[PDB]
């Protein structure tokens, strides 16, 4: 599930790039906003290198959601050498939240595409 | 036991980024704990903001977790 | 759009204004376009209306409340509402100078009435 | 080499209750300042007062688990 | 020699958590201060809250120091 | 070589201190905007564009030091 | 032997990183209490119980923190 | 060289300390611009300009930090 | 005794990181009595008793950690 | 020369901490100066010059530090 | 000397962490003194008085602490 | 004495974690300088006396810590 999830967010980060491109065949005017100096070329951060810093946040949301629900095995021996209460409540607080994490995880990333559109069309 | 002497201090340097991941979900909530007292941001509206922003300040504390248990 | 009545005559009274730079309680604030909802008093000071262009009319406001609505509606209710021409120079220095030597001088509400007329005559004869 | 670096690691790895800590006085901040405002009492603020201390408090348990498996595991 | 030394560098580096939960009884303690000078929440109401959230507040400060001095 | 795999797990773990200032630079952003929301005026504009195009380059400092520490 | 002899010189330096939550502290509650008194009436009792009471809690990571540095030197 | 090559991994990870800065100015910036356009009405002017000439000055302490980290 | 000679002068020199909070601490509670004191009238006691007292209690953090690095010299 | 060139690097790196203070010192002057400006009037010159001087004088820490960097490079 | 002399140098280093508290503190003070200024009329004496005796005890942390430095190292 | 020259390189860059005090302390004095201004009317003198001269008593940390970094690798 891990090799499966950085695999498929790597295809998905190489066609906002793509598709940018494509676009701006047609009409292009740059990308970025007139000011005072000229120091906005130094500061390609964004578009291209937005999209592999964007994708990899479901891959490392993964990980940090998998580490979690995978500390279980530690805190078993213990339990079973206070009393064992306190973990139950403590489990069924890290699986609700684990579980809303990918409503946010979802709408998180929708919105970041909804930008990419809207800035490639004005 | 070069290593095997690094690997355990890898992950505890690397946990002091919680301050900012920590501290970040309740700057979000305090402002609109604050800002739902003065009619009517209750249903939706300002919901749908601070849900969303809370997701956005805990993919530091995400992202720096997986590369500290990774050793 | 602003509704700068006063307690005798009304100035902007209709909705044909733009911007609006009226002294209120804290600063020398200005009222744009939709502005947010700060319904503030006003102290004594220079409330001049620019109406789109440099049209802007220096009407020296006494104090009052600068109360902006929601619906992009700025009334400044003010007390007194007299133009920079209508203060003349020769009387107003009789009038600061008298104010200074009656503060401090007697008891009740003596020296605190000549102690805020004092702050008020000094900040309308450097605007002239 | 292996039993002094485990050590370590349980105390470098606090660093991070700093977040924890104020996380916990920040919200209970905004949330007293706000009630005595007429009349945020009963749920409303008192009820996200519960649900947005655990998204804050989850920052230090967190980190308090990578550092309790060095010294026992 | 190297397990005897590393045990005193267990509870040094971990006392660093103190500025949190120092830092938030006073901040608490700002916020009901200076609420409880609006008029009136001065029985319960107001004192329920800071009590309850001073004792959450501290409970960071005393989870590091139990990892301080077990190894020392 | 001992001393070079000792540097590269060391390596990771100084650089991640950098999460602080990215962390906290959303929620300052969503805090003033959720704040300005509610009053003057709506959310779907004006405070919309400057909160996604304000949280895309707060965001940057954290990419380019994760990248560092896992090449290291 | 010598390694424990040195490690105990740098264990009451490290542990001494705390006394900035509980210095800040004390002018944390000082500066409400100072600045609220003056807008009518928090002075004699109700905040005067509250000021003296949260600034011995504050003062409490401080003495806390110190007394592992005394045992270690 | 064995501490030649341990100084390039230490020299890296200790200067992306310097994020926590160069993160922050950029959200300080649009949290005040964001409040700011709220009060009416510079929105495309006036404050426009000064929010992207002054997100430049605060960048470039995040750009000369990241070169010499790349390079060691 | 070579370990323990050096290992005193960097005690006494990382245990000075406290300073931060007890120099900041004289500044926080100084902000607060000068802008205060312009809001009619605390002026005579009243804030002046609680700044005074106020800023000996934040500074005694700066006195209890210097004497832990001058003790190691 | 195995000493020199080791702690050479470390030096370009421990100096480039100060740079969080110069960097969000530029952010401060910026904050300020961009919720003055849309309260009226003072845009052209007036309070212009107090925030390109202000910001020149805070830009001076992070060069400054910078140069002892590159010096032992 | 060897361990003694490299440690005297590290110190007075080390110890001029504290400025960050002492350099702040001349701002803060100086700050809130410049914008309660505008109110009218804090100017001789008052709020001049607090300001130069708060300047004072905010200094004495980084000139304390500063001396420590300086008897390492000479 | 290569125990002399490995320290003196590293106490000019340890000393140098004084300048986050001393940058950001420029600033704040310039920021509640440029708010309170717009304010009315303290525009000539008053205000601007107390950037001034509030500005050399935050500058004396860096200018302080420097001369200790300076004086190590000299």
């Amino acid at each position: 599930i891990y090799i499966i999830g950085i695999s498929v967010s790597l295809w998905i980060g190489l066609t906002i790039l793509g598709l940018f491109l494509n676009k701006a065949v047609f009409f292009s005017l740059f990308v970025p906003s007139g000011t005072p100096l000229p120091l906005v070329p130094v500061l390609v951060l964004i578009e291209l290198l937005s999209y592999t810093a964007r994708a990899i946040s479901l891959g490392l949301r993964l990980a940090a959601n998998t580490l979690s629900g995978h500390l279980l095995m530690s805190i078993l021996g213990n339990l079973v050498k206070i009393f064992g209460l306190i973990p139950l409540a403590g489990i069924f607080a890290i699986v609700i939240l684990e579980f809303a994490i990918a409503c946010i995880q979802a709408y998180v990333f929708a919105i970041l595409t909804s930008s990419y559109l809207k800035d490639s069309i004005y | 036991q070069l290593v095997l002497a690094a690997k355990y201090i890898g992950a505890a340097i690397a946990t002091i980024g919680l301050t900012g991941a920590g501290i970040g979900i309740a700057i979000v909530f305090a402002a609109l704990i604050n800002g739902t007292s003065r009619n009517p941001s209750l249903r939706n509206t300002l919901f749908p903001f601070a849900i969303l922003g809370f997701a956005l300040s805990e993919a530091t504390g995400l992202f720096c977790l997986m590369i500290s248990f990774l050793l | 759009k602003v509704s700068l009545v006063a307690p005798h005559q009304a100035i902007f009274t209709n909705k044909e204004v733009s911007q609006v730079n009226l002294p209120a309680s804290s600063g020398e604030m200005g009222v744009l376009a939709n502005h947010v909802p700060t319904v503030e008093e006003l102290a004594p000071g220079v409330v001049e209306v620019i109406e789109s262009s440099g049209t802007a009319s220096k009407y020296f406001v006494s104090g009052g409340f600068a109360s902006i609505l929601p619906g992009s509606k700025l009334s400044i209710s003010t007390v007194e509402a007299h133009p920079l021409d209508a203060f003349s120079s020769e009387n107003i220095k009789s009038l600061l100078a008298e104010a200074q030597k009656n503060a401090s001088s007697a008891d009740e509400t003596v020296a605190a009435e000549a102690a805020i007329e004092i702050e008020v005559l000094e900040a309308l004869q450097a605007a002239v």
